[PDB]
């Protein structure tokens, strides 16, 4: 999916809240790293002034977090409102032959789900994605600032992740939809057996229908199983790389930051 | 003659690494045959890998090349033994196995000589562990020749490679791969690479093994239900499921607890490294690497085994309640909707609860180890901090409940809106023939405002959840560090203490959220199984 | 669509579910004599280096163990004179193994254990040298390359010869060296359903090559068009000329066998013609021409083709018309 | 009961009362190139050690006899410099024989007898090296292992094709490497009594393999069921379908010959089917399947078989019914 759908989604919010969200997130993550950066200097030993500065940073963090959360909430609600109203208005002014041409399922279905789905899950998932990506960038910057040379070692591995990204999505999407399909005729089948139960017990066709249901539940399980297998694959490989990076970081920190740099407040942040 | 015995140990690794290369190069230039002790062999080989890392650590501490070469040679020898065993699993032979057995015997002899010469006078423990591992691998090889045909009488009476997972086109081969790939999912490389190019479909997908079908799980479940009902209910069906799904679930749970232990262990070696440099650290770094990879691998294997047990259970109880649908009476509209909800929400609740079952056993040990570990690093002050984080777990649950309530209300409004739409999108020509459409759009917008009003409270609760999520990590460190140094004992807080506390705070925040969802899922699953029992027994 | 055997002569059908009982490696040297040159050279150098390093290690150890390795003047004579370190020991191993025999370091008559290690070193060296020569020579009788030099025309045409439908295909040689007693096995494959309800996915049937009184084989000097006549008895006789170009799935393969002169091995070549490759009603251009005092063959017109006004109809219907005319 | 040739392809009939005139050893190297690998390696090391010890003894003796063996300073130069005991003499023998040439002990120009012993030592060494390489190479052209990789289905079925009784058996290849010009010789054996009162204990008769216009040979890429049609002229045509399973003693063997590509040798494979192995009225399952862009062959169904409703009767009675229908 291109950046155009998200661009329209966020431009429906307006310029008023876009920056209010983005800069607030950036500042919250900067505070969350700076508190530990100052704790690093706190460690080695004006302890009272140090602790007071730590308290100030701790307060800034929570205030900024509350602000960001309220921003995401308000923006998501406004976007849902405007999108629903615009959809209704644009559907109102359509010609009759358009309504006769398009089936009712598609026109009704967007309002039935798309609207519901967005309201239920887009704000929370967007917030989680933003927090995750900014926390990852912050952690990379931390382990770079701690050990400079470690930076130059981490850009190779990250490029590896790029290749792990593509091959994942182009399958993870696919399997996903397959699951949905194997869920749809199964349930429906159940209902068909319940209503015409007398006819089916009369024809003595119970065996063939049980065969059909075993077939359907197998087709459901193979999909819901390959999906979890692929998720495990991506998980394990990304984790192996996430362990390679900490190995290399610690191996560079023990030598560079002790033998030559002789600075102890560094290795703490990097390892953590 | 220490160097003499070191060389005598170096020799057999060299012998094996030299015989492996012709065969490995011929093999490098679709029936899987498994042998008894395969999984034991791979487990022991990983233990050998670990002990060899320790030997390399000893050799670094001592340094004299010839004194630490034996470890570097046994490393390649064990990797080449793995390569041999892969080449034998792919194509069976009676001779390659003897080729392994010779090397095992000679390595055992050399290790015995080392042990004797040491007894006559850290090294002791490592050498002993290697001796025990090589001996157990020798016994495995003796078992393998005892089984089929190392030399034994004429014909192997060989198995006839398993057709369950290897006969006619199947694509999901989980039970039929090398016990390393059973952990690291290496068999998915081919699938995912082919999937990148050609779009996947049911013709491009496999078929489920005989180990997991509707028939297999239904058979096991009905056998357990039979053995329990012949001794005659909700508790009955529960115990039946328990005894029917048995070993897999507890295996997943113990994988999970061992992973939790190693995860609690990581930050302590971090602490040790931080201490050492401020005042024996490369060893701790490589140990941290090994422990991270092993902990996460075990965690993932645990997840997968639990998920597969859950999928089995879903298939089983689904085909069972369909078998019950055949014998029910006609006197029992509302029952049809209740039946199809009994398959669409109740069964999914059951299966997701079976997903989260091992987490419910592994959470308490995790929080207990966390609190006891942080107490011994920060002292009494730690306890105070250990309260705050824990206090987030019940509160979270409360928040969740509120969400649910809100959800219900919202859903109601939503449903009504849909009704007021279904008319407009059907009387289209009627509607536009006199342009009464705006009059109905006003009513539709009137419903929408009520829907919007509900959503505000829901998103407020979501905001409170996200806020607490990152507020409690900050508050723990705040009220702990300020309450430790400038409050209680003015103890000098070395960087190690603070950073280990930070690590443990994150490693404890991650599991805490899951306990709330686990409790909700468990109570909902209990209610759904009561419902399933009430239905299945009418 | 899927092809049976590729144009280059390699086989297309990929095998699945082979119950490997190990015979794939049990053919130890008839396996690796199949390999390419880089792999075979790699595994030969690895054989040699493996053996050399093995015995260099054992010699290092024996000189260490006798104590001759401990540098000392008098009260001893080393089992191998002038040995100091591992490097010189590996130099001794390669000096005695590959039979250069430098003689700067002398093995002496004081230690019979060194005599034993030498008397096994040399025999194993000689045996592995013997096999690593025989197998490379058994390789240099790879004459499949001579199966490469043969060529067939890209597409085959059918014509009307002697009042009967005929199919013509070209072959030819690309070197001076002849191929002895080459024979043609010409086969057709098709998914067939028997009158008994039996369906076969693929059905090889021999179509004869039509030479003098009989005979399966031919003589290759110049490009010779192979000449078969399809008759009512022939299996190909039923098809239609308009249904072959697009829809039908008919592979006609030819297998030419023959033993090359100088090596004496028996090579062959295999090629397929699909239903979309073959065409109808044409004639090749005459290649051979009476030049100055010889016969010149021009391979530019090898694949050239001219139009011929011949009737277009099905061989069954053509046989019915022959019954009518 | 007794089998003619075993399934593995080895011959069963044990020979008795062979008037050995010695040709069994007169084939000196074509005897031992048949042997296994351990025996041949044993006899090669024994050849080499035998020759080495022989010449080491003669050299020890010649150095003893010249008196150069008697340790003395001056008034002489040893025929072989620096020789002391038997051990160093055997070291000299292996130093000059296998052409390492260490040169610590020097043969000198004072004694022409040592020149003679060297000039015969080296030539005999070279001759025995030449034969012990040629014969091991002549061995590594053992391609019977390639006769191992071929496979036939365990039991053979008969069917009704084209209104006539037919027998179907499977074959197949197990590697990429082809087999050139494979031919089928299909034979039946039976204790037969002639109308002249002559009884034979075993009577081989050819049953034809039915291909296109003629031909004895086939082309092996994928598993090809071999297709013969028994007719009134065929020797197998007289039997009954209920008498074959238990009582009668009829071995039907097939011999497939062909030359492998890379070595060029001509190998073959032999298998038997007994009266209790063969069965009646069935059909094999189609192996080849159109996969993604190729032909996939599944060897799991290789030996699989399905029931077919075909009439069960004797081929003689079936021919009489064909005369009636
Ligand atoms: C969020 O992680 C965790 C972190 C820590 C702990 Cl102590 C437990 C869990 C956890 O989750 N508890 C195990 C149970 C579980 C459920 C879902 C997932 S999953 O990864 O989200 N999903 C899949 O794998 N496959 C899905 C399954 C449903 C059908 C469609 C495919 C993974 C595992
Ligand atoms: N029992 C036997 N085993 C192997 N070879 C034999 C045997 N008997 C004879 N031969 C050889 O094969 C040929 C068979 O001819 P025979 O049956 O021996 O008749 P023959 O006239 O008696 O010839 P002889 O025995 O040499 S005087 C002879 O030329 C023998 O050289
Ligand atoms: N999938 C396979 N791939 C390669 N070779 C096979 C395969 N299956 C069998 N063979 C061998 O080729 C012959 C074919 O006979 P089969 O189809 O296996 O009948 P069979 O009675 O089951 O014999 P078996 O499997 O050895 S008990 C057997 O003798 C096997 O040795």
């Amino acid at each position: 999916i291109p950046w155009r759908a998200c661009t329209k989604y966020l431009s429906s919010a307006g310029i008023l809240l876009l920056s209010l969200l983005v800069f607030s997130q950036l500042l919250k993550h900067m505070v969350l790293v700076a508190i530990d950066y100052w704790l690093a200097k706190w460690t080695d030993s004006d302890q009272s002034v140090y602790a007071m500065v730590f308290t100030l940073l701790c307060s800034l963090g929570i205030v900024l977090c509350l602000v960001t959360s309220v921003t995401v909430e308000w923006t998501g609600l406004k976007v849902a409102k405007r999108l629903h109203r615009s959809l209704l208005n644009r559907i109102i002014l359509a010609p009759m032959r358009f309504f006769e041409t398009t089936p009712l399922g598609s026109i009704l279905n967007r309002f039935s789900s798309d609207c519901n789905t967005i309201d239920q899950h887009i704000p929370s998932t967007l917030e989680c994605l933003s927090r995750s990506t900014l926390l990852c960038v912050s952690a990379l910057t931390v382990i770079s600032y701690v050990t400079p040379v470690f930076l130059v070692a981490l850009l190779p591995l990250a490029v590896v992740c790029y290749f792990i990204q593509k091959y994942f999505r182009v399958a993870s999407r696919d399997l996903q939809q397959l699951d949905d399909t194997t869920q749809l005729p199964l349930l429906s089948h159940f209902a068909e057996t319940v209503e015409g139960l007398t006819t089916i017990r009369a024809f003595r066709y119970e065996a063939r229908f049980q065969q059909k249901l075993l077939e359907y539940t197998d087709s459901n399980n193979i999909a819901s199983l390959f999906l979890t297998a692929a998720n495990r694959w991506l998980e394990v490989r990304m984790e192996y790389i996430g362990a390679c990076v900490v190995l290399i970081a610690a191996a560079t920190s023990i030598s560079n930051s002790l033998h030559r740099e002789l600075s102890a407040g560094l290795v703490g942040l990097g390892l953590t | 003659n220490g160097c003499f015995v070191d060389a005598l140990n170096v020799v057999p690794h060299v012998f094996l690494l030299f015989i492996t290369f012709p065969i490995l190069f011929i093999g490098w230039g679709s029936t899987w045959l498994h042998f008894p002790g395969h999984n034991l062999r791979w487990i022991l080989t990983f233990i050998l890998l670990f002990v060899l890392v320790c030997e390399i650590a000893e050799g670094i501490l001592s340094d004299h090349l010839h004194l630490y070469m034996p470890a570097g040679m046994a490393f390649m020898a064990a990797i080449t033994s793995v390569v041999y065993y892969h080449n034998i699993e792919t194509s069976n032979f009676p001779k390659l196995l003897i080729a392994l057995l010779i090397y095992w015997t000679l390595a055992f002899i050399t290790k015995t000589i080392k042990f004797v010469k040491f007894y006559d006078h850290l090294r002791f423990c490592l050498t002993g562990l290697l001796v025990i591992l090589y001996g157990m691998l020798l016994l495995v090889e003796v078992n393998v020749i005892r089984v089929r045909r190392y030399i034994f009488f004429k014909t192997p009476r060989e198995v006839k490679p398993p057709e369950d997972l290897q006969d006619l086109g199947v694509r999901f081969l989980q039970p039929f791969v090398n016990l390393l790939s059973k952990g690291t999912y290496w068999w998915m490389n081919a699938f995912i690479k082919t999937a990148h190019k050609k779009p996947i479909d049911l013709r491009a997908i496999g078929k489920l093994p005989i180990a997991m079908r509707a028939l297999t799980n239904y058979q096991r479940l009905c056998v357990a239900f039979d053995a329990q009902a012949r001794k005659d209910g909700a508790r009955a069906i529960w115990r039946a499921l328990c005894h029917a799904f048995g070993r897999r679930l507890i295996l997943s749970s113990t994988f999970r607890i061992l992973a939790d232990l190693l995860g609690f262990a990581g930050p302590l070696c971090i602490f040790g490294i931080v201490d050492h440099l401020g005042k024996n650290a490369y060893v701790l770094a490589v140990l941290l690497f090994l422990a991270l990879l092993l902990q996460r691998t075990f965690l993932q294997a645990s997840y997968y085994v639990a998920i597969e047990t859950g999928i089995n259970l879903r298939g089983a109880i689904q085909t069972k309640i369909y078998n019950k649908i055949m014998h029910l009476s006609t006197s029992n509209e509302m029952t049809a909707g209740q039946i199809c909800n009994l398959v669409a929400i109740d069964t999914n609740q059951l299966m997701w609860f079976f997903f989260l079952c091992p987490n419910l056993w592994a959470m308490p040990v995790q929080i207990i180890v966390g609190v006891i570990l942080l107490y011994y690093i920060l002292g009494v002050s730690a306890l105070i901090g250990a309260a705050v984080i824990i206090l987030l777990a019940p509160v979270q649950y409360f928040v969740a409940t509120k969400l649910s309530q809100a959800q219900r209300s919202t859903l109601e409004h939503s449903n009504e809106r849909l009704k007021q739409t279904n008319e407009m999108l059907r009387g289209m020509k009627l509607l536009k023939l006199y342009a009464w459409e705006s009059i109905f759009c006003s009513r539709v917008e009137v419903t929408r405002r009520k829907e919007m009003t509900s959503l505000r409270a829901f998103a407020v609760y979501t905001s409170i959840s996200i806020f607490m999520n990152t507020a409690i990590p900050i508050a723990a460190v705040l009220i702990t560090f300020v309450g430790h140094v400038s409050f209680f004992k003015e103890s000098d807080l070395s960087p190690s203490v603070a950073f280990a506390s930070l690590s443990l705070f994150h490693i404890l925040v991650t599991p805490l959220f899951l306990l709330s969802s686990v409790v909700r899922s468990t109570v909902k699953a209990l209610v759904s199984v009561q419902k399933l029992s009430e239905f299945l027994s009418s | 669509r899927a092809r049976f055997v590729s144009k280059k002569g390699n086989c297309n059908v990929a095998h699945k579910n082979i119950r490997e009982q190990g015979r794939f490696l049990q053919d130890v040297f008839t396996t690796l004599v199949d390999l390419k040159w880089p792999h075979t050279l790699l595994i030969f150098t690895m054989s040699f280096l493996c053996s050399w390093l093995l015995f260099a290690m054992v010699w290092w150890l024996i000189a260490f163990a006798h104590g001759d390795l401990a540098p000392g003047e008098g009260t001893n004579v080393p089992c191998v004179t002038s040995i100091h370190s591992f490097s010189s020991a590996f130099l001794f191993s390669i000096e005695v193994q590959v039979t250069i025999g430098f003689g700067g370091r002398m093995v002496t008559e004081e230690c019979p254990l060194a005599i034993l290690i030498l008397i096994v070193q040399n025999i194993v060296g000689l045996m592995i040298n013997a096999i690593m020569l025989g197998c490379i020579f058994m390789k240099t009788a790879q004459a499949h390359r001579r199966a490469e030099t043969l060529i067939f025309s890209k597409h085959a045409v059918i014509t009307l010869r002697h009042g009967r439908l005929c199919f013509m295909l070209r072959v030819g040689d690309l070197r001076k060296s002849m191929i002895i007693s080459a024979t043609i096995h010409m086969q057709v494959v098709r998914k067939t359903t028997s009158p008994e309800g039996e369906v076969v996915p693929l059905h090889q049937v021999d179509i004869p090559m039509e030479n003098g009184v009989g005979g399966n084989g031919i003589f290759l000097v110049a490009p010779l068009i192979i000449y078969h006549v399809i008759d009512s008895n022939s299996p190909l006789y039923d098809l239609a000329p308009s249904d072959l170009h697009h829809h039908q799935d008919l592979e006609i393969i030819v297998i030419l066998e023959g033993v090359v002169e100088t090596t004496g091995i028996t090579t062959q070549a295999r090629t397929s013609y699909l239903a979309d490759e073959i065409l109808w009603g044409q004639r090749f251009v005459p290649i051979v021409a009476e030049e100055d005092g010889r016969y010149s063959v021009d391979y530019s017109k090898f694949g050239n083709t001219i139009k011929v006004p011949t009737p277009l109809c099905t061989a069954r219907q053509l046989d019915e018309d022959r019954s009518l005319l």
